[PDB]
């Protein structure tokens, strides 16, 4: 719930400002936030609105926006393979983790809405995660598996005042 | 000299509280105030903000009205703290001056580097200058100006989600240039954002401006009106009967390419449409509205499996695969995946035979979701009616009706 007022306020600062430009950490959180609700678009048009110099001077900007690649291309193995590939700064770890966990649940609940029978080594792909405890976990939430051929079938998941405001205007 | 005598009535007329003579003696007297370029002091002198506003506002128009301003940020700092610390209704006398002058701070911000600088400011004096919220006026346009060339796209959101009726006629000052290019740069801004309805209605409101002649945004608006009803419907929606007689004999042959992408596209063949588009890439690019030309070669792929869920209950990936030809089985299921989680169709990917199945059971209609959904159509419906009737009763009493009947 804080990240919606972090965004607030962090839009706030950016939109004032003596010549446009924040402070790169400002930058970092903004766009870092911007991939955690999955608003691509924003996000997009935030990073070509970055300067050159001060998006050249920092290599995490750079991070961030190819992980954000990574998000518009739907790579979910990119996702979960760039996200632990450079070291990150304190003011940008403790949204990075959500964002982390959000597309894991995001993917979960994808598989379990679209696919009906899915091999275990795509579904593990798509969790991030290996074959073994995805699926026992997937064995306790209700989610028949299938040895030997190794398969994956998930299963998918006052008035009277209002009566009276639209007789009263209907009656006219 | 002239400057304490003009600082003194200014402050006797402001205390005895009549106003428009201060209106009527500041516009014929800028003469005076442009031969001296040194009241630098008579801007802060005694006159406070707040209740000498319109004195200031004079100034400062005829300040920043001469070419080639030697000094910016004290012209900006000052603007911005009249802005911030206005008065709040007495600026609504003198709109023609507040316009002139925020058209010129907006062509201040913009020539140089930055249209982002100004656009909170611009945000603070919508507020402070209409008389209501749903009221549109000219520092709309330029809001919207500086929105899409700052790419800074939702700070604009809530002054055009609101819908505009009446229009301020602001001392004969908001011609067709300023009502033109505001319903065409929210085209531009929702186009942005893949909020395809609001954008084609904003350009067809765009398109259905009386005009007997032919403008420069009007060609750009008719163009990316027949981008995006490709995009969204799958054909071009008629334009509405209250039309200018103008576009059906000038405007229409001028854009043939475009046409013939809407010819093309009727044919659901998405083979021509490489070529032609191909073809044609030296007016598109010329144009600069690469990218929603784009989508509408990606659209077509969208729409062949929809159309093919009217048919087929169930399908391998080869034989669809085949039928709207993307060149691969694989992909197919990658297509499939995308319309699923984004919600367009209703599909499932069975992988152990090679199997997409089409679920075509959305909604029973029976849970009170749905009775929630009608009852905020209810309250929407009952607005608008409630706005008809209460215009209609403000028109009924017009001396300059009841003597017409």
């Amino acid at each position: 719930f804080s990240f919606k007022k972090l965004l607030d306020q962090c839009e706030n600062q950016e939109l004032e400002a003596p010549g446009g430009i924040a402070t790169p950490p400002v930058y970092g959180q903004l766009l870092a936030l911007y991939l955690l609700h999955n608003d691509m678009n924003n996000a997009r048009y935030l990073w070509k609105r970055i300067p050159p110099a001060i998006k050249s001077a920092n290599s995490e900007l750079g991070g961030i926006w190819s992980v954000g690649q990574r998000i518009w291309q739907r790579d979910f193995p990119g996702i979960y393979t760039t996200i632990n590939a450079h070291q990150w700064s304190e003011t940008v770890q403790p949204i990075m983790e959500a964002l982390r966990d959000a597309t894991r649940r995001r993917a979960f609940a994808l598989v379990s809405q679209a696919y009906t029978s899915i091999i275990a080594d795509d579904f593990a792909a798509f969790v991030g995660l290996p074959v073994e405890e995805a699926v026992k976990g997937i064995l306790e939430q209700g989610w028949q598996a299938d040895s030997t051929t190794r398969m994956v079938l998930p299963r998918k998941p006052q008035q009277l005042a209002r009566l009276t405001d639209y007789v009263a205007f209907l009656e006219n | 000299s002239a400057l304490e005598q003009f600082v003194n009535s200014v402050r006797q007329l402001s205390a005895q509280g009549q106003m428009t003579q201060l209106c009527e003696l500041i516009n014929k007297s800028g003469e005076l105030l442009a031969k001296n370029l040194s009241h630098l002091d008579t801007v802060l002198g005694a006159l406070d903000v707040q209740e000498h506003s319109l004195g200031v506002l004079a100034v400062l128009f005829v300040k920043f009205s001469m070419p080639s301003v030697p000094d910016f940020e004290t012209l900006f700092s000052q603007v911005q703290l009249f802005i911030s610390t206005c008065n709040g209704e007495h600026i609504r006398y003198a709109t023609d001056t507040f316009a002139g002058l925020c058209h010129q701070l907006t062509n201040a911000l913009v020539e140089r580097k930055q249209p982002l600088r100004g656009i909170g400011i611009l945000k603070q004096a919508i507020d402070k200058m209409q008389m209501n919220t749903n009221q549109l006026t000219s520092i709309h346009a330029d809001l919207c100006q500086l929105c899409l060339l700052a790419k800074c796209f939702k700070p604009a959101l809530p002054y055009l989600d609101v819908d505009m009726m009446d229009i301020c006629k602001e001392n004969g000052a908001y011609d067709a240039k300023h009502f033109l290019c505001y319903y065409y740069y929210g085209g531009m801004i929702y186009t942005g954002l893949k909020n395809f309805e609001r954008a084609l209605y904003f350009y067809e409101q765009a398109i259905t401006t009386p005009a007997m002649a032919v403008s420069h945004i009007m060609l750009e608006s008719y163009k990316k009106y027949i981008l995006v009803s490709l995009i969204l419907l799958g054909k071009v929606q008629q334009l509405p009967k209250y039309t200018s007689q103008i576009v059906g004999r000038f405007i229409k042959p001028l854009s043939n390419a475009y046409h013939e992408l809407a010819q093309v596209y009727s044919t659901n063949n998405p083979s021509e449409l490489r070529n032609l588009v191909n073809k044609h890439s030296e007016t598109f690019t010329r144009d600069n509205n690469m990218g929603l030309v784009k989508q509408c070669l990606s659209s077509l792929y969208k729409k062949n499996i929809q159309r093919l869920t009217k048919t087929f209950l169930t399908l391998s990936l080869q034989d669809m695969a085949s039928r709207v030809q993307l060149s691969g089985p694989q992909e197919a299921e990658k297509y499939v995946l995308h319309m699923i989680e984004d919600g367009e169709i209703f599909a499932s990917i069975n992988q152990k035979d090679g199997m997409v199945s089409f679920h075509d059971n959305p909604e029973k209609y029976n849970n009170p979701a749905m009775l929630h959904n009608i009852d905020q159509e209810m309250l929407k419906c009952i607005e608008l009616d409630e706005r008809l009737k209460a215009m209609d009763q403000e028109i009924t009493v017009n001396p300059q009706f009841v003597q017409k009947s």
